[PDB]
């Protein structure tokens, strides 16, 4: 992935 | 068996050890029978003045009474546990046990707790658990280590004491056992600088965080079977070796972050939105429990907040072991 | 259960 | 140092602990501060009540004013302890310590027993040592523990209060530590299964004192044969580490005597025990019911002489025919100091 | 005097 952060919340 | 027949035999019974744990007690290389009866009259002291706080002034002898049916609970289930002590290792070697100031307090309160849950069913005030931890400046950790041999030892328990007292494990297990506070820690370092009360504990939390595991994961994701054993995997390494994660949080949330991290290495889209709305179906789920977590000192944060900051700062390199050439080593499906 | 000895590392 | 020095010290001391103290808690792998602080509260109903039994029902708020003084005193006392600890070894590693509730009541003990000691001397019911010992349920051997490093911890305690907790001391060496109820023999037990840095200091302290009671009795009673001292402290050192069973429920002086007049009875030298028994009673602190009343068998009591004949010799008449035997034991070293 | 790691074993 190219990011493991979760971009939502 | 019914509530009036348990508390039937309990006005019935003495308040003093009976001729048989005496004889456990004078067998000792160091007699406690002095520190036990002492113990139990000076804990009385405590237990009324702080029930009587908590109920209101006119209730002290109301919460003596009340005192004196969890003594003699204590009183019976220590004798059934020494018998069956004896029984299995076919000698008495009662002297550490019987003067561990610990055990004694932990004895007493699960007692104790039978006594104020049965009460707080009923009438205004909730006495139940973890109430009688704070009563008597008791840990956890070590109300924990009595419940099961607990309930083997007192036959007339009810179905539903029996249920309650495993809720309380649970809870121990998932949270309380995992607090700053708790001598759990000291244990562990013990170990990672040995015992076998650690081990008994790893292995009923393996089991519990296994079991809310699966059912997460035939919800979520049925489409991915291969999914829930490597995200089991980190969860095991976690709890085993990253075990500060673990502080002043709770069981579940490491369990989400597990899921969500290793969906997140595996291409597969599940955001904690999705998690986080299966997870408060779970049998005794709050939402507290992924709206309210620990990030740095006394701040608090939802879950997304201690993933991005704190479980992703700490395990980042370890997720991404996953879905490289070498991923590491499965770890055991805990049986039962 | 465990046996006492067990759970108090005895 | 003065009785006035130390209370107003007190009196003008913080019921909480310290910014240092609390630094310290935080620093511990399981953190002690909640566990600390309720016990402090939890023990004071405890003491107030027993204090209020004891001197009576109109004094509680009298008995909760001295708690307070004893719980300032542990707080003092406390980090004075956890500084030099941190200094002598150059780390903080205190989170078994500090979470340890029987170093805390012992600590809380010897504290309030300062206290007590002092309004106990001047009006009165007495509730100097070993009364604070039955109110908190704590067991002479622990209090020990911290006897020696609370006086150094506190340069405030006049020269009064440091001979007091020095006779608290050697009390619990000679008898008190050696009661049925007490830890010491789960201490031995797991050392002889099997190893205790504590128990290896607490028996140095006990050779000591031993060693220079034994040694006073000898100059007055031996003086003519002083070959005899170094014999009969092998044999009661041999005795106490061995045998320690002769000790329990029983008194150091005790088997002191016997090893006296069991030496001399196989080296063929009168001695009577009239005698033996006529200088131990010129001993500073000696007392005339240690040899008239000694525990025999269950809860019969007897004198010494009877039992030297049941129980000790019973227990020890083999290892005392080798002292005169062709090839005797290895002496034992003379205690340091 | 000894340290209180001495006297409590540790």
């Amino acid at each position: 992935p190219p990011t493991l952060h979760e971009l939502y919340d | 068996n019914t509530i009036q027949q348990l508390m039937m035999i309990l006005n019935s019974a003495s308040d003093q050890p009976s001729e048989n744990l005496i004889s456990y007690f004078n067998n000792c290389t160091v007699n406690p029978k002095e520190s036990i009866l002492k113990r139990v009259k000076d804990i009385g002291y405590i237990f009324k003045e702080k029930f009587a706080k908590a109920v209101g002034q006119g209730c002290v002898e109301i919460g003596s009474q009340r005192y004196k049916l969890g003594v003699r609970l204590y009183y019976r289930v220590m004798e059934s546990m020494l018998k069956s002590e004896e029984e299995r290792l076919s000698i008495q070697n009662f002297s550490k046990l019987l003067n561990d100031n610990i055990f004694h307090m932990s004895l007493l309160a699960c007692a104790l707790e039978v006594v104020m849950a049965t009460y707080s069913r009923s009438t205004g005030t909730d006495l139940s658990f973890p109430w009688i931890l704070n009563v008597l400046n008791l840990k956890a950790f070590d109300f924990y280590k009595v419940i099961e041999s607990f309930i083997k030892a007192e036959g007339n328990l009810t179905r539903e004491m029996i249920k309650h007292l495993e809720r309380c494990e649970h809870r121990i297990m998932e949270s309380l056992a995992w607090l700053s506070d708790s001598p759990l820690f000291d244990l562990i370092k013990q170990s990672k600088d040995k015992s076998t009360s650690l081990s008994l504990f790893y292995k009923k939390v393996y089991r519990l965080a296994y079991l809310r595991l699966n059912t997460l994961c035939e919800r979520l994701l049925s489409e991915h079977p291969e999914l829930e054993h490597i995200i089991w995997t980190l969860f095991q390494h976690t709890l085993q070796n990253e075990y500060e994660l673990m502080r002043d949080r709770h069981l579940d949330q490491i369990m989400m972050c597990s899921m969500y991290g290793i969906c997140k290495v595996k291409n597969i889209d599940l955001k904690f939105k999705i998690i986080v709305t299966a997870y408060k179906d779970l049998p005794h789920a709050v939402q507290e429990t992924f709206k309210r977590v620990l990030i740095k000192e006394e701040e608090y944060d939802s879950i997304i907040v201690f993933y991005n900051s704190v479980f992703m700062q700490r395990l980042k390199t370890n997720i991404l072991q996953y879905a490289s050439t070498r991923p590491p080593t499965l770890s055991p499906i805990p049986h039962i």
